[PDB]
C-alpha cells in the first residue's frame, strides 16, 4: 500500500 | 560547455564532454585547431577510452588533416601523437544513444615546419639580413666544413653566397663568385676554387656542394658532384677566423660598404658549418639529415622571416573507402559539322583517349547534351554535355581540368570552349530516421549504423549517385534486422539484456512515448522473468530515471510503472535476511518475516552521511529518517490460517519523487510529501484493531498545516488510480515537517 500526506 | 569550437591559441587542452567521467550519449563534437600559414598542428591523446565496435560504427573519433581521415574507437588511440599536413587539424567525436566509456583528453600544439622542409630566397637589397641568429655563438676556426644546397635563377659576375663578418664589420670569411669565378675569400686572402666549380652551375636545380679549409696546411677541399678535389691556398694558412661574428646568407661578401644588389639571386637549403674540417671518407658519410655543429639549418639557429621560406620535394576513413571515385564535368564544346555526326560519341572517345595519354584511369561513365544553340553560320553550334568521369582504382579536379584545356582539338570541327570538373559531393551526415544517425560518405559507400535499441543487429544506408543529373543522394534505410522497443519478445534468456539496454535509453531525454513503450515492456519483463537482485537492480533504475522525466511523460506510463515495481518486489529471490535495492530516486527493500515470533517491526528510510541514494533502516527508526513506518504486534491477529502462511516477507519501497502519484480529482490538493510503501504479500490485511504507524517527512515547510493522510488506491478513476482517504487520520505527533498517519490497513 502506497501511503502519502495531501495538504 | 561547448564542443563545437575553433582553438587558435598554441598550445592547450580539450576534453570529450563531462571527462574523466563518461560521456553523454548522442554528442557530435568539432574541435577545429587551426595555426597560421607557417605551422603545422599536432595532437596528443593523453587518455582515449570508447566503446569498442567492428569498423567503430558504435562511437568513434575521426581526426582529419588535409589529407587523410581516419577513425577510432576502443583503447586504439591512447598513446598516440598525430601531425597535421597544413595548418588545420580538425577532431570529431560522435556518440551513439547506448553504452558510454570515459572518453578522451587530447592537448594541441602548433609546431613550425621544420628548416629542412624549405628552402630560402636571398635577398637584392639590404636591411634585409637572414643572419644566423644571436642564440648561437660562433668560435674561433682555425677549420671549418660548410655545406649546402644551392640554385639560381639569374646570372652575374660579381654575386655572394655566404658572408661572414667579424664583430667590427669587415668580412672574415666569404663564398662569392668573382672577377676570377668561384672564389673562398678567406681572412683577406682569395682562393679560388674554380677549377673545382664555376657559374656554370648556377643551375635552377638544386645540387649540394661542401667547402672545406684548414689552417695548418692550408688546404682548400670540394666535394661536389660526387668527386673529391684538394687544393692548397698557401695564402690562408696566415689567418684565423676570430669569434662572435655574423654569418648570413649571401651577404656583403669581399666589399667594403654595400650588399645592395650584390647578392646571387636564388634558393638556398641545408646550410651546416663545422668545427673540422671533414676527410674525403667522412663527407661520403654525410646525409643531409647530419646536425651541423655550429650552424644546422634549423630555425633556432636563424632569424629567417616568413616572406623568404617556400615548401619542394579494414577501412581507416570515417567516410567509407570506395572502390572508384566520381566527379562532374560540364563541357562548353563547338560543332562545326552539325548536321553530320553526333558528337556524344566523339567526345565521350576523345574523354576516355585524354585521361588514357596520361596514364590515368579515369573513363566516362555517362554523358548527355544539356543546351544547343546555334551561333552565325546556321551548321554550327555550341552545345552544352553533362559527364560523369569515374577514377578507377585510387586512394584532383584542377588537373582534370588542365588535361582536358590542353587538349581542346576533340574531332575535326569540334572544340573545347570550357570545361569545369567537380568533385562529387559527399551524402551530409543525416539522421533518418530518429536515433538513426547515419554519417558523412563518399558516394557508394554503405554505412552501417546500430539498431535502435536493443544494437544486436544493424541497419544500412547507402550513399548513391544519381545518374541524371549526376549528384549524390541518399538512399532509403534498411532497417529489415532491427527491432522496436515494443517489438522485442522478452524470455528467462535476454531479460538481462533486454532490462540493461532499456536502462541506458532512460537516462536521455525521451518522448513521452518512448517513455511509456519502455514501462510496458518492463512490465511483460518483470512478469514473465523470475527476479533476483541484479536483475531487480537493472528495473529500479528504469523506474528510477523515468522519475525524472517530465510530469507529462510519466503521466501515462506511471499506473504500469508502480504495478510493475510492484510485482517485481512480490517475486524477488534474495539469500539473506534482508535485500535492499537503491537507485537515486528509488529505494525498495525485503526482509524475511518470522509469523511465529513476530511481536511487531519497524522500518526507516533515510540517506546517510555523503550518500545521495536513499537507504532502508529494517530495524529502527534511522536519524533524519524521511518515511518511517511502524507495524503494530497484532498485525496478524485476525487473518486466517490460510492467509497466515502465505505470509513469508515485509515489503518496503521509498519513492523520493513523486510523479508517478499524478491525481486531478484532488480539489487541488498537492501531494507535499514522500511516497512510501509496505506490505507482507500478495493481499492487504485490512480494517485492523491496532494501525500502521507511517511517518513521512514532508517535501517544504508549512506552519499549522492542515495535512490528510492518503493511501494509493489503484482501482479509483476506472482502474486507473488516485489518492484514497478511507481508514487513514492523523496521529498527534506532525508538526510543520513531519505527518504522522494512523491507517487501518496495510
Ligand atoms: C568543423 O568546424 C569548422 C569551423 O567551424 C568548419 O569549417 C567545418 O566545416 C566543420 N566541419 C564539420 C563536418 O562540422
Ligand atoms: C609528427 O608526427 C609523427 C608521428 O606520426 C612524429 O613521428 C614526428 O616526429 C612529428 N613531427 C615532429 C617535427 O616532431
Ligand atoms: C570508355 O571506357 C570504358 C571503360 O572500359 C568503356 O567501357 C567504354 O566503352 C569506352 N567508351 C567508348 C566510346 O569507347
Ligand atoms: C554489423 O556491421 C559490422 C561491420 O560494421 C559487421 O562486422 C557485423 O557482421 C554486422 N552485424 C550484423 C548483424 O549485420
Ligand atoms: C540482415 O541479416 C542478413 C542475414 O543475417 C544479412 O545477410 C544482411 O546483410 C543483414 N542486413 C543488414 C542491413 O545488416
Ligand atoms: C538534380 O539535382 C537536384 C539537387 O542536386 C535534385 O533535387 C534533383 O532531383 C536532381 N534531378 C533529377 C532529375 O534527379
Ligand atoms: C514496430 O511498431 C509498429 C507500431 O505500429 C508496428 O506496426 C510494427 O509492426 C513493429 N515492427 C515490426 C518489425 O514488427
Ligand atoms: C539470476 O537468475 C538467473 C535465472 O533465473 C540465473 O541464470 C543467474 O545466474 C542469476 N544471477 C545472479 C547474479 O544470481
Ligand atoms: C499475485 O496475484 C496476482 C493475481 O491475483 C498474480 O498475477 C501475481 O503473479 C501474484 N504474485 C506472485 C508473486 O505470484
Ligand atoms: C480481531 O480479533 C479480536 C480478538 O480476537 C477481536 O476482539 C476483534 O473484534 C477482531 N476484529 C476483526 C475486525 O475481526
Ligand atoms: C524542520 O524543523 C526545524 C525547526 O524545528 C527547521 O529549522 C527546519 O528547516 C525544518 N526542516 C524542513 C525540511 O522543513
Ligand atoms: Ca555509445
Amino acid at each position: 500500500t502506497h501511503f502519502g500526506i495531501l495538504m | 560547455t561547448s564542443c563545437n569550437v575553433v582553438l587558435t591559441d598554441s598550445q592547450g587542452s580539450f576534453t570529450s564532454p563531462c571527462y574523466p567521467n563518461d560521456y553523454p550519449p548522442s554528442q557530435s563534437c568539432n574541435w577545429t585547431i587551426q595555426a597560421p600559414a607557417g605551422f603545422i598542428v599536432q595532437i596528443t591523446f593523453l587518455d582515449f577510452e570508447l566503446e569498442e565496435a567492428q569498423g567503430c560504427i558504435y562511437d568513434r573519433v575521426v581526426v582529419k588533416t588535409g589529407t587523410s581521415d581516419a577513425k577510432f574507437c576502443g583503447l586504439t588511440a591512447n598513446g598516440l601523437t598525430l601531425n597535421s599536413t597544413g595548418n588545420v587539424m580538425e577532431v570529431f567525436f560522435n556518440s551513439d544513444f547506448s553504452v558510454q566509456k570515459k572518453g578522451f583528453h587530447i592537448s594541441y600544439k602548433q609546431v613550425a615546419v621544420t628548416l629542412r622542409n624549405q628552402k630560402v630566397t636571398m635577398p637584392k637589397s639590404s636591411k634585409t639580413i637572414l643572419r644566423v641568429s644571436n642564440s648561437i655563438s660562433i668560435p674561433v676556426l682555425t677549420a671549418f666544413t660548410v655545406c649546402f644546397e644551392i640554385a639560381r635563377t639569374a646570372q652575374k659576375a660579381t654575386e655572394t653566397i655566404f658572408t661572414l663578418s667579424d664583430a667590427a664589420g669587415t668580412s672574415i670569411l666569404a663564398f662569392e663568385k668573382t672577377s676570377n669565378g668561384m672564389e673562398l675569400f678567406i681572412g683577406a686572402s682569395y682562393c679560388s676554387v674554380d677549377n673545382f666549380l664555376t657559374s656554370s652551375d648556377i643551375t635552377a636545380t638544386m645540387k649540394p656542394l661542401c667547402l672545406t679549409w684548414t689552417k695548418s696546411s692550408g688546404l682548400i677541399g670540394v666535394y661536389f658532384e660526387g668527386h673529391y678535389f684538394s687544393s692548397i691556398c698557401s695564402a690562408s694558412q696566415i689567418y684565423t677566423l676570430q669569434s662572435g661574428g655574423l654569418l648570413q646568407i649571401a651577404g656583403k661578401g669581399s666589399s667594403s660598404v654595400s650588399v645592395d644588389d650584390q647578392n646571387l639571386d636564388g634558393f638556398i637549403y641545408n646550410f651546416r658549418l663545422w668545427d673540422h674540417a671533414m676527410l674525403s671518407s667522412e663527407l661520403s658519410a654525410l646525409t643531409c639529415d647530419t646536425v651541423g655543429n655550429v650552424v644546422d639549418w634549423d630555425h633556432s639557429y636563424w632569424t629567417i622571416p616568413g616572406s623568404s621560406t617556400q615548401t619542394d620535394s579494414g577501412c581507416a576513413s570515417g567516410l567509407g573507402c570506395p572502390e572508384d571515385i566520381f566527379y562532374r564535368s560540364t563541357l562548353v564544346v563547338t560543332d562545326e559539322q552539325t548536321p553530320d555526326r553526333d558528337a556524344t560519341a566523339i567526345i565521350s572517345q576523345w574523354l576516355n583517349q585524354t585521361f588514357q595519354n596520361w596514364m590515368y584511369r579515369v573513363y566516362v561513365d555517362g554523358i548527355s547534351l544539356q543546351l544547343i544553340t546555334v551561333l552565325s553560320r546556321i551548321t554550327t553550334t555550341r552545345q552544352i554535355y553533362l559527364a560523369l568521369l569515374v577514377y578507377k582504382n585510387t586512394t584532383a579536379e584542377v588537373e582534370i581540368e588542365s588535361m582536358l584545356r590542353s587538349a581542346p582539338a576533340i574531332g575535326n570541327g569540334l572544340t573545347l570552349d570550357s570545361v569545369t570538373v567537380n568533385l562529387m559531393e559527399n551524402c551530409q551526415a543525416d539522421e533518418f530516421p530518429v536515433h538513426y544517425r547515419w554519417p558523412e560518405s563518399r558516394p557508394t559507400v554503405t554505412q552501417y549504423v546500430p539498431c535502435f535499441p536493443y544494437k544486436d543487429r544493424n541497419a544500412s544506408r547507402t550513399c548513391m549517385i544519381n545518374r541524371d543529373n549526376y549528384t549524390s543522394f541518399w538512399a532509403l534505410p534498411d532497417r529489415g534486422n532491427c527491432t522496436n522497443i515494443t517489438s522485442i519478445t522478452v524470455s528467462q534468456e535476454n531479460a538481462m539484456d533486454v532490462a540493461v539496454q532499456l536502462a541506458d535509453i532512460s537516462n536521455n531525454g525521451l518522448s513521452k512515448e518512448e517513455l511509456t513503450q519502455v514501462v510496458t515492456k518492463v512490465m511483460e519483463l518483470v512478469n514473465i522473468a523470475k527476479i533476483n537482485a541484479t536483475l531487480a537492480s537493472t528495473v529500479v533504475t528504469i523506474i528510477s530515471n523515468v522519475m525524472v522525466s517530465s510530469e507529462d511523460a510519466q503521466k501515462d506510463a506511471s499506473e504500469t510503472a508502480l504495478k510493475a515495481v510492484d510485482e517485481l518486489v512480490q517475486k524477488i529471490e534474495f539469500d539473506g535476511p534482508s535485500l535492499t535495492i537503491s537507485s537515486k530516486n528509488l529505494v525498495v527493500g525485503v526482509s524475511a518475516l518470522d509469523t511465529t515470533n513476530f511481536n511487531g517491526s519497524t522500518l526507516s528510510a533515510f540517506i546517510a552521511t555523503n550518500t545521495t541514494d536513499p537507504q532502508i533502516d529494517f530495524d529502527s527508526e534511522a536519524h533524519n529518517a524521511l518515511a518511517v513506518v511502524t507495524l503494530p504486534p497484532t498485525l496478524l491477529q485476525n487473518l486466517s490460517l490460510s492467509q497466515i502462511e502465505k505470509v513469508s516477507r515485509i515489503n518496503f519501497m521509498f519513492f523520493g519523487r513523486t510523479g508517478l502519484f499524478q491525481d486531478h480529482q484532488n480539489n487541488g490538493l498537492t501531494l507535499n510529501s514522500y511516497v512510501v510503501a509496505s506490505s507482507v504479500g500478495n493481499f492487504t490485511i485490512k480494517n485492523l484493531q491496532d494501525p500502521v504507524r507511517i511517518e513521512i517527512a514532508h517535501l517544504e515547510y508549512q506552519k499549522d498545516p492542515n495535512p490528510q493522510c492518503v493511501f494509493w488506491d489503484f482501482n479509483l478513476q476506472n482502474y486507473s488510480g488516485g489518492w484514497n482517504s478511507d481508514g487513514c487520520k492523523v496521529g498527534s505527533d506532525s508538526n510543520s515537517n513531519r505527518t504522522v498517519c494512523l491507517c487501518n490497513h496495510l
